[PDB]
């Protein structure tokens, strides 16, 4: 789609959100706002920069 | 750095000398597979969500 990822109203994430909630990728390699939400959405490891 | 800033709000003789040097954090400790780790996670991230 082109973006990191955006939830619609009804919740439908599009992006690397939904491709890893799909599972259609491995991985979701992008400087990723890790948000209060997103963890919620998928888990994540440690940011790599803050 | 946060002792330094604890001593220098009761010490304004001294004063504090450039910024971090590096990136260092300090994290709750809980045991290895604890269930109720990610509440915690989501709670710090609503917490400082609400700052």
């Amino acid at each position: 789609d082109g973006k990191y990822g955006a939830q619609d109203d009804k919740g439908q994430w599009n992006g690397m959100v939904k491709e890893l909630i799909d599972h259609k990728a491995d991985l979701a390699v992008a400087p990723l706002t890790i948000t209060h939400v997103r963890e919620k959405a998928i888990d994540f490891s440690k940011p790599f920069m803050t | 750095s946060t002792t330094i800033e604890y001593i220098t709000q009761r010490n304004c003789n001294l004063t504090q000398i450039g910024g971090l040097i590096d990136s260092k954090g300090y994290g709750i400790g809980t045991p290895m597979g604890s269930p109720y780790r990610d509440k915690i996670t989501i709670a710090i991230l609503q917490l400082q969500e609400e700052d």
